[PDB]
């Protein structure tokens, strides 16, 4: 869950 | 960079440990006479004197 | 079972006795500040030793590049003298050389990054002794403190 | 030793700042190893602070 | 060239063995360095301080 | 090696 | 475990007693003074003997 | 290439074992000084309760 919500982080 | 228990690494521990411990006792010597009401009366007395 | 436990009663005692006796900070420091720095003269040795050996190479090099040189001035000569066989000694021996200057550029880059691993290293080991003495001088301005300041809580 | 355990503390937060820092910057990068330790990291500190 | 038990053979062989493995312990040990979170976030701004 | 030699050969 | 942190002690120790008996500011520089005068004459008669 | 990959796996295994074992000494070290703490001041209140 916070791989994903690192992955989010990861975008902008 | 382990900082495994080399000797030097391991002074270099032993005396970090050491150092604080004894700032924060000399810190709390400090806070001890601090605590008295002449001490405490300057540090109002310095806020004044500063401005002047 | 007994004897085990007795052991380690016995090392625990001994353990807190001797921590305590040799918890100097500046007798530590002190020792270690040399042994630091006689470790890096060792690896400046083997750096200078290192670098030496690269120019010795570079000589060998130098050499075999003027041992090419040489030949190419004995193939010309062959022509002059008519022999088929200078010449086809000049080339074999021409083109093993260039196969060993390979050989030895690889060798040689090798070596280079060796020498830039090494040096990188001593100046990371140079900061931290750098580092070291910093903080060596600023826990000696601490201990110096404590002085000042327990004579103050005294009185 | 409060004090010490409060440098200590203090350290864990300065080090969850700088770690969330590197997670960023890790995202940026591109490399999923870099931005995995962050979030490993900072569980185990807000949980020793939270003992602490 | 048969690499024989030659004793000059042998040395070389038993030399290349042990240099090899020490090798790739120090690499390991390097691998253990690298592992920590500072090691690993100063791979990531390396990148960016290169561009720079 | 031959193709080499003949070039030789001319100086 | 006890032998290495008895080590510790005792080659701080010794260190410490072997640097603070010569750690003289005359001596230090009167034996410092006496090799570089030594290595002058020395260097003096090799560059004379060099230019003869 | 078939013993590497079990060889990988057990190293893998153990790099991940690693970590919980030094992750496990990092919080039993950082329990000693709060274990430090209470007890100096257990010690120190008893003098105080005794007084």
């Amino acid at each position: 869950d916070e791989l994903a919500a690192l992955k989010a982080q990861m975008l902008p | 960079v382990r900082g495994m228990n080399t000797s030097s690494a391991m002074s270099a521990f032993e005396r970090m440990e050491e150092k604080v411990l004894m700032q924060e006792s000399r810190a709390q010597a400090l806070g001890e006479l601090a605590g008295a009401d002449l001490e405490t009366q300057f540090a109002q007395l310095e806020g004044g004197s500063d401005v002047d | 079972m007994g004897l085990f436990d007795r052991i380690k009663r016995v090392v625990s005692s001994n353990l807190n006795d001797l921590v305590n006796k040799a918890e100097d900070p500046e007798k530590m420091l002190e020792q270690a500040i040399l042994e630091m720095q006689e470790d890096l003269v060792q690896l400046r040795q083997g750096v200078a030793q290192a670098i030496a050996a690269q120019k010795r190479s570079e000589k060998q090099y130098n050499d075999a590049q003027n041992e090419i040189n040489k030949w190419q001035r004995n193939a010309q000569l062959a022509l002059q003298k008519g022999d088929e066989n200078l010449a086809r000694q000049a080339l074999e021996r021409k083109k093993t050389y260039t196969d060993t200057s390979a050989a030895l550029k690889a060798s040689l880059d090798t070596q280079s990054t060796q020498v830039e691993t090494l040096k990188r290293n001593l100046i990371q080991l140079e900061s931290k002794i750098s580092e070291a003495k910093t903080k060596k001088e600023m826990l000696k301005a601490r201990i110096t403190t404590a002085k000042a300041q327990e004579q103050l809580q005294g009185m």
